[PDB]
């Protein structure tokens, strides 16, 4: 099915948007790790 | 084709007309009395609410309902004749379309009043690369504007001088088609309109100093090109030279307001001669011009009631 | 330039080649006034008397400096049967201006 | 017959979509589809893509205007792969030189026209202006007017300065250059009075009606002496630029039209959120070419070629002919009509099967057949010349493919035409009067005529029966096609209607040949009763009230086939009358003006051929389109044709 191929494209775009959302979210998780390390180092 | 089956509905619509006392009593109102009298009128059947713009929109809808059908319900030589009656709104829509294409505003900029062809054609004509392609998109078979704009289109791409020369060729081809019909009175009425428009261009261009032969048109019978140049110059004697023609009372006038008022008066008087022809098509043209005089009277009384005009302020509007 | 009176009034100005607006209520008149003030339009604004009598308010609140969009309390046509009572406007003007109303 | 025309989709990434779109436009063998509705984006490309597309479209428009001002026409060719700004730079210099040359040509042409319009008049008026050129006391009222009605303005001159106002008209007899001179202000008043009497000042445009008359005459003479060599050099440099840059402009216009078509095709995409899909239809015969195009996708991002729909509901299906090589040329006449409903009966084969047969039955002049053969030889030489046929007052511009299809159709017509003309036995009309090639018992000279056709006492009923049999057979074939198509679409209304109309026609022919025909109505009385019963039974099973009006209209359509035999007999009788008159007036009237009489008769025969044979051929295809299509319908919703990606080349 062609719109079932659109559905396979929906699984793939969930993978793409997953890489997007995990990247731009995991970056702020590393922001958390960085501020933890540096604030403890300052203290 | 049948100039009588349409003439029966024309006589029925002629039965649906307001008298002169409907406006004479309307000389004193307060737009609520006028709203009630219009609510009695058939044109108030599309009466939406209160206000001048609602009144004008209802008048336009009533004009489309009672006058727009005359372009339909006919086929043949009678259709080719009756198409060239409600043609000023179509040429105005085409002129606004050319002005919008040359200007650059939105395609929904002008309000695009009702004419003869489909408005979807006018919407589709907003996007066209060639002017001849836009003419072919606007090409109806018996549309005189389609033949006029195509013949005038062999000058440039899109010019304002092209638009003015297209209006000149539009009046010229209208006169050519009016000569090219088997109608004893429609040719005379169209020629009277052509000579009046020549006089109107002369009075609007009096003192401009431009070339009158480039401004003067061909198709009239009441005036001369030398008379046209004399009207182009500051000589009201040429307007006094109009004796015996339908331009009788148009004499001793220099102000264009009362001049075109009397011109419209002479045109409506010539249109009153259309009741003599109950078998041709000029009776329907008389009905259309009667609805036009009613429409001018309606928007006039509407402005008078909405702005509180004096009776003397519009006394020169209902003399005929 | 720009004016605000009424759509029926403003279409004459747009026919002049002059930017028009039109508001039925006085608050919407200050709304359109505020609109053309924020969208600083060539420095002139005329306002009808019937909507705003003394339309200095939006420019003295917003464009306190530079004096640029010149305001005019213009007369409206349904009221221009009367003719604004120009003398009374002038008396009101000098009384607003130097405080001291007298007779000319 | 129409092909399978399967549907197909694919998807990938967006840049992958642009690359695959460029390939599938290079392999432009598939019509597209919208597929807007579900689970996908609108695939609005980019504002940057919109700007580049507007730039390329303006480039194509500028190339079109450059060819127009050059006068050349847009001929497709192999494109020029170049950058957009680079192609713009290549366009801009030639377009600038062309625009400047065109404006200079228009200006110099109008200037030479206005100079030649008043050259000698300005010179004679300047020779008359040897005593007031710019004298600050008296104006110079010039009027290049009509013939010597000089007293009509001399009345106003008598109203002017009476023993003064030097006013005469010297020369240049195309217009009497009435020059008057009195003063400044009184002369202005007198010019007003003379214009009231009818007068005009020599007001030229530019500077000639704006500078002093001696200086205007010098400038006009200078422009008149200079304009011819300038116009010749302008035309020469314009033609040189055209012959130097037309191929580059054409390749640029081809590449620009290709890129613009690719951009417009990019508007029809179906995005998948940083990824994109596309779908459409294409025939089954190019599925190998479709796969060969599909290999160029990045990992061949998967294209699926799914099957087309059934007899129900295939309206966005593309349409194509797909005829045989024998049947390929017949499609051009069928192209004047619309397209089918994707499962309808392609009647294109019966067109070449019967139209040439009825055409050969129509015209039986072997000399006119050889004239058509020589005309086809001339057209074939034009085709071998590989030039598009251009007919100016006929406005007939033709590529060689349509002309070759016409020539093949003409040869296929002429074969059966010569066959039936040998059957009628007529060489350039009745040459058997002069050289008795046809054989009758009245005067046997040579081989006998199968159809004598000069005598109708033995041949007319046979010819009418032949026409009626061919017409009833075609009517049976058309009603059978209607019923078979109603069975194929499984809509019993159309099939039962075709069955009832066929039964009514059969019973009508049976009752006609029984009552109005011969005797012995026993073998066909039950036949007519069965036809009437079939008509009534299908009327009950149909209930459409498609009345005896419909049956009588079908009957008239069947009976109209005798017009073929009618027009054939008419043309034959006319040709025989003209040939007998020519042979008599040549040989029997003297036997000496055989050249003059034969030439006049052949010229009249050529005039009659030019007046008759066009409509004579037209009546067969008119009968074909009016019968074979109309019994089978062929007037339902017109179909949607195969509009693949163009790649105009």
């Amino acid at each position: 099915g062609g719109l079932g191929l659109i559905k396979s494209l929906a699984e793939k775009e969930k993978q793409l948007l997953e890489r997007l959302e995990a990247a731009k979210k995991e970056a702020e998780e590393r922001v958390k790790r960085a501020e933890a390390e540096a604030k403890a180092l300052l203290e | 084709d049948d100039f009588a089956y349409l003439n029966a509905r024309v006589r029925v619509r002629r039965g649906t007309l307001l008298k002169e006392s409907f406006f004479q009593e309307a000389l004193d109102l307060s737009f609520a009395d006028f709203l009630r009298l219009l609510s009695e009128t058939v044109y108030g059947g599309e009466l939406a609410g209160q206000g001048l713009p609602d009144v004008d929109r209802a008048v336009l809808r009533t004009q489309a309902k009672l006058v727009g059908d005359l372009p339909r319900l006919v086929t043949g030589e009678a259709r080719e004749a009756v198409r060239l009656l409600l043609l000023r709104n179509d040429l105005h829509n085409l002129q606004a379309l050319l002005r919008a294409k040359a200007t650059g505003r939105p395609f929904e900029e002008v309000l695009l009043l009702p004419g003869t062809l489909r408005e979807e054609v006018w919407r589709q004509a907003y996007e066209a690369q060639d002017p001849a392609g836009m003419a072919q998109v606007l090409a109806v078979p018996g549309h005189p504007l389609a033949r006029a704009l195509r013949a005038v289109l062999r000058e440039t791409q899109d010019l304002a001088r092209v638009e003015a020369l297209l209006a000149k060729r539009f009046f010229e081809d209208v006169a050519k088609a009016a000569k090219g019909l088997d109608q004893p009175a429609l040719r005379d009425y169209l020629a009277l309109e052509v000579d009046a428009e020549n006089l109107r261009t002369a009075f609007k261009l009096q003192g401009s100093g431009l070339a009158p032969d480039a401004f003067f048109l061909k198709g009239g019978r009441f005036v001369d090109r030398v008379r046209f140049a004399r009207l182009m110059e500051g000589d009201y004697a040429v307007l006094d030279e109009l004796s015996g023609t339908p331009f009788s009372g148009l004499s001793g006038v220099r102000d264009l307001k009362a001049l075109e008022r009397g011109l419209r008066c002479v045109l409506l008087k010539e249109a009153k001669k259309g009741v003599q022809d109950p078998l041709g098509v000029g009776l329907v043209l008389a009905y259309v011009k009667e609805r036009e005089w009613e429409a001018v009277r309606l928007r006039l009384l509407a402005r008078r009631a909405y702005f509180g005009l004096p009776r003397a302020q519009v006394e020169e509007e209902v003399v005929c | 330039m720009a004016v605000i009176a009424d759509p029926e009034t403003a279409q004459g100005f747009r026919l002049a080649g002059l930017e028009g607006y039109g508001a039925s209520s006085a608050e919407e008149a200050q709304s359109l006034l505020e609109t053309l003030v924020e969208r600083g339009g060539y420095a002139l604004v005329a306002v009808d008397e019937a909507l705003l009598p003394d339309p200095e308010r939006a420019v003295e609140r917003l464009m306190r400096g530079r004096d640029l969009p010149v305001l005019l309390p213009i007369a409206g046509l349904k009221e221009a049967f009367q003719g604004h009572d120009v003398e009374g406007y002038m008396r009101e003007l000098v009384r607003k201006t130097i405080g001291f109303d007298i007779k000319l | 017959m129409i092909a399978p025309m399967e549907k197909l989709v694919l998807a990938g990434p967006k840049g992958r979509a642009k690359e695959l779109l460029q390939s599938l436009q290079q392999a432009g063998v598939v019509h597209l589809e919208t597929l807007r509705p579900e689970a996908l984006s609108a695939y609005q490309l980019s504002p940057e893509e919109r700007a580049e597309l507007r730039r390329w479209e303006a480039v194509s428009a500028g190339a079109e205007h450059t060819l127009s001002l050059l006068g050349l026409e847009a001929e497709p060719a192999r494109p020029f792969p170049e950058g957009l700004e680079a192609a713009e730079k290549a366009l801009s210099p030639i377009q600038a030189h062309a625009e400047g040359l065109t404006r200079q040509k228009q200006e110099l042409e109008e200037e030479l026209a206005l100079a030649q319009a008043y050259l000698e008049p300005l010179e004679r008026l300047a020779a008359l202006a040897h005593g007031l050129d710019k004298s600050p006391f008296l104006r110079v009222i010039p009027f290049l007017l009509t013939e010597k009605e000089l007293p009509l303005v001399e009345e106003a001159l008598r109203k002017a300065l009476e023993d003064r106002y030097l006013l005469a008209h010297e020369a240049y007899a195309g217009g009497v250059a009435a020059l008057v001179v009195v003063h400044r202000k009184e002369v202005d008043q007198a010019k007003a009075a003379l214009s009231r009497a009818g007068v005009a000042e020599l007001r030229l445009p530019g500077a000639l009606g704006e500078l002093p008359l001696s200086e205007a005459a010098r400038r006009l003479k200078e422009r008149a002496e200079a304009a011819p060599r300038e116009l010749s050099e302008v035309r020469q440099h314009l033609a040189k630029l055209a012959r130097e840059s037309a191929s580059t402009l054409q390749s640029l216009w081809t590449r620009a039209q290709d890129e613009v078509a690719r951009l417009k095709a990019l508007e029809e995409l179906a995005s998948g959120r940083f990824g994109f899909a596309l779908l459409g239809y294409v025939p089954v015969k190019a599925k190998p070419k479709v796969e060969e195009a599909l290999a160029r996708h990045k990992e061949s991002v998967v294209y699926a070629f799914e099957p087309v729909d059934e007899h129900h509901e295939a309206d966005r299906i593309p349409v194509v002919l797909d005829n045989p090589p024998w049947a390929k040329p017949f499609e051009l006449l069928v192209s004047f009509l619309n397209t089918p409903k994707y499962g309808t009966f392609d009647p294109t084969p019966v067109v070449p099967v019967f139209f040439p047969f009825w055409f050969g039955m129509i015209v039986g002049d072997i000399g006119y057949a050889l004239l058509f053969y020589l005309v086809g030889r001339w057209l074939s030489g034009y085709v071998k010349r590989n030039e598009p046929l251009v007919i100016d007052l006929f406005a007939l511009k033709l590529k060689p493919q349509v002309i070759g299809k016409l020539v093949h159709i003409l040869n296929w017509m002429v074969f059966w035409t010569v066959v039936w003309g040998v059957i009628y036995g007529e060489f350039f009309g009745t040459f058997l009067e002069h050289l008795g090639v046809f054989g009758t018992p009245e005067h046997p000279g040579l081989i006998p005529i199968l159809i004598h056709r000069i005598d109708t006492a033995k041949t007319a009923n046979l010819l009418i029966l032949l026409s009626v049999a061919f017409g009833v057979v075609l009517v049976f074939f058309g009603l059978a096609l209607r019923a078979y198509l109603g069975l194929k679409h499984r809509h019993m209304a159309h099939f039962w209607e075709g069955v009832g109309y066929l039964g009514g026609l059969v019973g009508v022919l049976a009752l006609a040949a029984s009552y109005l025909g011969n005797l012995q109505a026993g073998w066909l009385q039950g036949l007519m009763y069965l036809g009437f019963g079939v008509f009534l039974l299908a009327v009950l099973m149909s209930r459409i009230w498609l009345m005896i009006p419909e049956i009588f209209t079908q009957a008239g359509h069947i009976l109209s086939h005798i017009r073929i035999y009618a027009v054939g007999a008419a043309g034959g009788i006319l040709a025989g009358l003209l040939t007998d008159v020519g042979f008599a007036l040549a040989e029997r009237l003297g036997l000496l003006g055989v050249l003059l009489g034969l030439l006049v008769a052949g010229v009249l025969h050529l005039l009659i051929l030019l007046l008759t044979t066009l409509g004579h051929m037209l009546q067969p295809i008119r009968l074909l389109w009016v019968e074979f299509f109309t019994k089978f319908g062929f007037y339902e919703e017109n179909g949607r044709p195969y509009r693949p990606f163009k790649s105009v080349r």
